[PDB]
C-alpha cells in the first residue's frame, strides 16, 4: 500500500493556511466504522512525532483546533494548517492504517514563507595543518538566504567537480527564518597539488545570475 | 401483512412436578399439541434479526429465570436487592410460540436458508417446534441441526460486531461432571470437534473468501463471555474453551476441559451482578448436544491480498440464543 | 502515559544488540506495541507489532533478523536485533498501538501510534570511537564580504556522534551557525561550525572554538586567527 504526499517543501506566510496532501493508492475506507482509517503526525526536529489527527479527520484531545483534514473516496487527504505560525514548521506525515503493514506518507516539510534573501557566499582554503595531515578540505558557506533551494557547484581549474563534494542545512532560522548551507569538497594532498584554482559557484533565486568565489593556491 | 403480537406459549409441563421450567410453563403455556398447511407459490420475504419472537420468548424465559432461579443477592443499577435463595429443580423443557386468533405463523422451509431476504418454498403453521431455553454463551446446547449443510448467519458479515451464529448439521456431544468442590470439567470428542471445524471452515471461507481461517480464544471482557457457560441442574458452569478454539486452517483421543461453577455471575436477564448459593452436593453432570456455536470476527487492519480470518467464541445477549431456533418463522396478521 | 526508552546503543556490523521500552500510566494487558524505524534524512519504517496477546509480526526486509518480544508483569516491550547492518543505522521508536474491544467479544485492531517513546538512535558501523580533529577556517579578504566577516572551525573525522560545538567558551551565540553533521565515506562523521562577526574585530577579538565529543572523553580548543 502506497502513500504519497504533496509537496515535498511547502512554504506558507505567517498568518496563512497550510494546505498538505496526501494520496493512497487503495482505499482506507474501514467499512464498519465508516471512517477511512487515515492519520496525521507532526514532527518536529529531534521529537518523537505527535498525532494530531486520527480516522481522517477527527483532531486528538489537546489539539489545537487550527488544525483540520479531509478525506474523499478513502483514497485523497487533505491536511490543513490555518494561521500558520513558528511552531508549526515542522515535518508532517499521513499514514494509514487499513491494512497490514502500516505505511508512511514520506512527508511535507513545511517552513515560513519570507521575503527572497540572497546568500552571502563565503570560501575557505584547507588550513594549512590540515594539509600536513595530507588532506585538504575546502568549504563553501552560504550565509542566511531565502528559500532553502539553491545550487552549489564546484570548478577546479573551471572543470567541473562531482563526487567530491558534501553539503548540509540549517533548519529554518527561529528569529529571521533564513538557512544556511555549507559545502565541503575534500581532496587528498596529491589531488588538492595537481590543481591551481578553486572556486564555488553558487545559484539562488536571490541572485540575478550564478556568484563565484575562488581562490588560487 | 407483517405483524407484533402477543404470542403465547406451549408445552408439556406437570403439575405434579416441582421442576421449575414445569412449574412455570404450567401457569404460563397451553398444552401442546399440529397442523401445518403449504402456501403455494407465494414467496416472503424475512429478517430473522428484527422479530419480535425474539424479544418475546426472551421475556418469558426472563420470568421464568427471575420466578424460578432467585440469586441470593443482586446488584442492578447501582441499586441492591437480596432474598432468599433456595436450590431447585432444573431441567429445561421444549417450549413451543403460538399466534391467537388473527394471526399466522409463516415459515420458511428453504434449505440452507441463512434468516433473511426471500424464502420460496413457504408453510403456515399454528406453532412453532418445541425450544429447549438453554442458556448458554460460546456454544449452543441442546438446540434442533440443519437438516442439510452447515450454516452460519450473520444480521451483517461485513460488520465484525455483529455476532455470526452457527447451526452445526451433525451434532457434537459433550459430558459435563462435578464429581463428589466448585471444580468440574467437560469431555468432547477430538476427532468430532475437528471434523465440525473442517465444516465451520469450509462455510466461512465460502462467505469471506478462501482467506487462511485461524480459531482463538475469547479475550478481553466477562467470564461469561470468555468462557463457555451454561447451567447444569441449577448451578453455573463456566468452562474454559481454548482447546476448542485454537486452530489454524491454511492448505484423536478426548479434550477435557476445565471448569468452574461459580457462585457470583454477571447476569444476561439486566446489567448487574447476582450470587446466588453454593453448588449442591453429590456428582451433578449434564450430556448435551452442540448443536451451534456463537463466534464473533476480529477486524482493523489485515493483508489486502492474502487476509486471514480470526474468530473467537462470543455470545453475551441471549437474544441470539432465541433467534438461533427462530430463524425460520415470522409472524404475520391476516 | 507514558513509555520511557532504553537506548541508544553503538555496534560493529554482524553483532547484535537490545531495545527495550517501559510503559506507564495506563493498562499494559490490553494493548498492542510496535517499533518503528526513521532513517538520518529519513522518513518511517514500520518494524514489528506484538499484540496484547503477544502475536508478534515483523516486516520481511527483517524478519529473522529482528525479533519482539513483551513481559507483561514488568510493563515491558523489547526489541532484538541480530546480524545488524550499516544499514540499519537510524532512530528506534517504541510506540502504543490501538486495541479495541467489543461488547459480543470481537477484537478490532489498528496500527497508528497515540503514544511515542523518546527515540534511541541504533548506529553500526566498523568505525573505532574517535575524537575529532579541528581545523581552522580563517577568515580573509575571500572570506569577508564588506562589514561582516566569517570565520569557523571544521570538526573532521569523529565518531560516533554527537559533537557540541560553542564559541568563546559559550560567550558567543549570535550569528553562529554549526551545521549537521554528514556521514563521510570512512565511516566518520565531520561537520563545520560557522560564526559572522564584525569584520572590524577581527584584529581585536578573539575567537575561539571549543569542541566536546563526550563518546571519546574529548576536548579541544581551537583559537582562530586569519590568514
Ligand atoms: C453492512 O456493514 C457495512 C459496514 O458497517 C455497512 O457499510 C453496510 O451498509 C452494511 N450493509 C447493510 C445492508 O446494512
Ligand atoms: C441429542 O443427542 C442424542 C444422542 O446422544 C439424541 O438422541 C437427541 O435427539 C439429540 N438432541 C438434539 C439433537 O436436539
Ligand atoms: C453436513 O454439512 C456438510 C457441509 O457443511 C456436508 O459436507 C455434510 O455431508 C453434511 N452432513 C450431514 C450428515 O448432513
Ligand atoms: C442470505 O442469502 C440471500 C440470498 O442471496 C442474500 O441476498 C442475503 O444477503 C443473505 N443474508 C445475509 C444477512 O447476508
Ligand atoms: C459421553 O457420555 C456418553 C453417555 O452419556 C458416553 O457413552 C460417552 O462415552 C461419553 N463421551 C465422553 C467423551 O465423555
Ligand atoms: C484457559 O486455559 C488456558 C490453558 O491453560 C489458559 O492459558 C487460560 O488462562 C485459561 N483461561 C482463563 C480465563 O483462565
Ligand atoms: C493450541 O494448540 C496446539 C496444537 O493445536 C497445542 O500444542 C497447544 O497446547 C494449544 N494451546 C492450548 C491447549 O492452550
Ligand atoms: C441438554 O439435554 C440433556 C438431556 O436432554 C440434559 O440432561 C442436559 O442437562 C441439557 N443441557 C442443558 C445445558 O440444559
Amino acid at each position: 500500500v502506497v502513500m504519497t504526499q504533496s509537496p515535498e517543501f511547502l512554504a506558507v506566510s505567517l498568518g496563512e493556511r497550510a494546505t498538505l496532501e496526501c494520496k493512497s493508492s487503495h482505499s482506507l475506507l474501514y467499512a464498519p466504522y465508516d471512517k477511512d482509517a487515515l492519520v496525521w503526525y507532526q514532527q518536529k526536529p529531534g521529537q518523537p512525532p505527535k498525532l494530531l489527527l486520527d480516522w481522517a479527520s477527527s483532531r486528538r484531545s489537546g489539539v489545537s483546533d487550527r488544525f483540520s483534514a479531509t478525506s474523499a473516496s478513502g483514497r485523497y487527504f487533505t491536511l490543513t494548517i490555518s494561521n500558520f505560525r513558528a511552531d508549526d514548521v515542522a515535518t508532517y506525515y499521513c499514514q494509514q492504517t487499513r491494512w497490514t503493514p502500516p505505511t508512511f506518507g514520506g512527508g511535507t516539510k513545511v517552513d515560513l514563507n519570507r521575503t527572497v534573501a540572497a546568500p552571502s557566499v563565503f570560501i575557505f582554503p584547507p588550513s594549512d595543518e590540515q594539509l600536513k595531515s595530507g588532506t585538504a578540505s575546502v568549504v563553501c558557506l552560504l550565509n542566511n538566504f531565502y528559500p532553502r533551494e539553491a545550487k552549489v557547484q564546484w570548478k577546479v581549474d573551471n572543470a567541473l567537480q562531482s563526487g567530491n563534494s558534501q553539503e548540509s542545512v540549517t533548519e529554518q532560522d527561529s528569529k529571521d527564518s533564513t538557512y544556511s548551507l555549507s559545502s565541503t569538497l575534500t581532496l587528498s594532498k596529491a589531488d588538492y597539488e595537481k590543481h591551481k584554482v578553486y572556486a564555488c559557484e553558487v545559484t539562488h533565486q536571490g541572485l540575478s545570475s550564478p556568484v563565484t568565489k575562488s581562490f588560487n593556491r | 401483512k407483517e405483524a407484533t403480537t402477543t404470542l403465547f406459549c406451549a408445552s408439556d409441563a406437570k403439575a405434579y412436578e416441582t421442576e421449575v421450567h414445569n412449574v412455570w410453563a404450567t401457569h404460563a403455556c397451553v398444552p401442546t399439541d399440529p397442523q401445518e398447511v403449504l402456501l403455494e407459490n407465494v414467496t416472503e420475504n424475512f429478517n430473522m434479526w428484527k422479530n419480535n419472537m425474539v424479544e418475546q420468548m426472551q421475556e418469558d424465559i426472563i420470568s421464568l429465570w427471575d420466578q424460578s432461579l432467585k440469586p441470593c443477592v443482586k446488584l442492578t443499577g447501582g441499586s441492591v436487592i437480596t432474598q432468599a435463595c433456595p436450590k431447585v429443580s432444573f431441567e429445561p423443557i421444549p417450549i413451543h410460540y403460538c399466534t391467537p386468533a388473527g394471526f399466522a405463523i409463516l415459515k420458511c422451509n428453504d434449505r440452507n436458508f441463512n434468516g433473511t431476504g426471500p424464502c420460496k418454498n413457504v408453510s403456515t403453521v399454528q406453532c412453532t417446534h418445541g425450544i429447549k431455553p438453554v442458556v448458554s454463551t460460546q456454544l449452543l446446547l441442546n438446540g434442533s441441526l440443519a437438516e442439510a449443510e452447515v450454516v452460519i448467519r450473520s444480521e451483517n458479515f461485513t460488520n465484525n460486531a455483529k455476532t455470526i451464529i452457527i447451526q452445526l448439521n451433525e451434532t457434537v456431544e459433550i459430558n459435563c461432571t462435578r464429581p463428589n468442590i466448585r471444580q468440574a470439567h467437560c469431555n468432547i470428542s477430538r476427532a468430532t470437534w475437528n471434523s465440525t471445524l473442517k465444516k465451520i471452515v469450509a462455510k466461512l471461507r465460502e462467505q469471506f473468501g478462501n482467506k487462511t481461517i485461524v480459531f482463538q480464544p475469547s479475550s478481553g471482557g466477562d467470564p461469561e463471555i470468555v468462557m463457555h457457560s451454561f447451567n447444569c441442574g441449577g448451578e453455573f458452569f463456566y468452562c474454559n474453551t481454548t482447546q476448542l478454539f485454537n486452530s489454524t486452517w491454511n492448505s484423536e483421543g478426548t479434550i477435557t476441559l476445565p471448569c468452574r461453577i461459580k457462585q457470583i455471575i454477571n447476569m444476561w436477564q439486566e446489567v448487574g451482578k447476582a450470587m446466588y448459593a453454593p453448588p449442591i452436593e453429590g456428582q451433578i453432570r449434564c450430556s448435551s448436544n452442540i448443536t451451534g456455536l456463537l463466534l464473533t470476527r476480529d477486524g482493523g487492519n489485515n493483508n489486502k491480498t492474502n487476509g486471514t480470518e480470526i474468530f473467537r467464541p462470543g455470545g453475551g445477549d441471549m437474544r441470539d440464543n432465541w433467534r438461533s431456533e427462530l430463524y425460520k418463522y415470522k409472524v404475520v396478521k391476516i | 502515559m507514558k513509555l520511557m526508552q532504553s537506548g541508544g546503543v553503538m555496534v560493529r556490523p554482524g553483532e547484535s544488540a537490545t531495545l527495550s521500552c517501559v510503559a506507564s500510566g495506563f493498562d499494559f494487558s490490553r494493548n498492542g506495541f510496535e517499533w518503528l524505524r526513521q532513517g538520518p534524512g529519513k522518513g518511517l519504517q514500520w518494524l514489528a507489532t506484538v499484540t496484547f496477546e503477544s502475536k508478534t509480526h515483523v516486516t520481511a526486509s527483517a524478519r529473522g533478523r529482528f525479533t519482539i518480544s513483551r513481559d507483561n508483569s514488568r510493563r515491558t516491550v523489547y526489541l532484538q536485533m541480530t546480524n545488524l547492518q550499516p544499514d540499519d543505522t537510524a532512530m528506534y521508536f517504541c510506540v502504543k498501538d490501538q486495541t479495541i474491544f467489543h461488547k459480543n467479544g470481537a477484537v478490532d485492531f489498528f496500527s497508528y501510534f497515540d503514544l511515542w517513546g523518546r527515540g534511541a538512535p541504533v548506529i553500526v558501523s566498523a568505525a573505532s570511537t574517535k575524537g575529532p580533529s579541528v581545523f581552522p577556517l580563517a577568515p580573509s579578504s575571500k572570506s569577508t564580504s564588506g562589514g561582516t566577516a566569517a570565520l569557523g572551525c571544521l570538526v573532521k573525522d569523529y565518531f560516533p556522534e554527537p559533537v557540541t560545538v560553542s564559541w568563546n567558551s559559550g560567550a558567543l551565540t549570535s550569528g553562529v551557525h554549526t551545521f549537521p553533521a554528514v556521514l563521510q565515506s570512512s565511516g566518520l562523521y565531520s561537520l563545520s561550525s560557522v560564526v559572522t562577526v564584525p569584520s572590524s574585530s577581527l584584529g581585536t577579538q578573539t575567537y575561539i572554538c571549543n569542541v566536546n565529543h563526550k563518546p571519546s572523553n574529548t576536548k579541544v580548543d581551537k583559537r582562530v586567527e586569519p590568514k
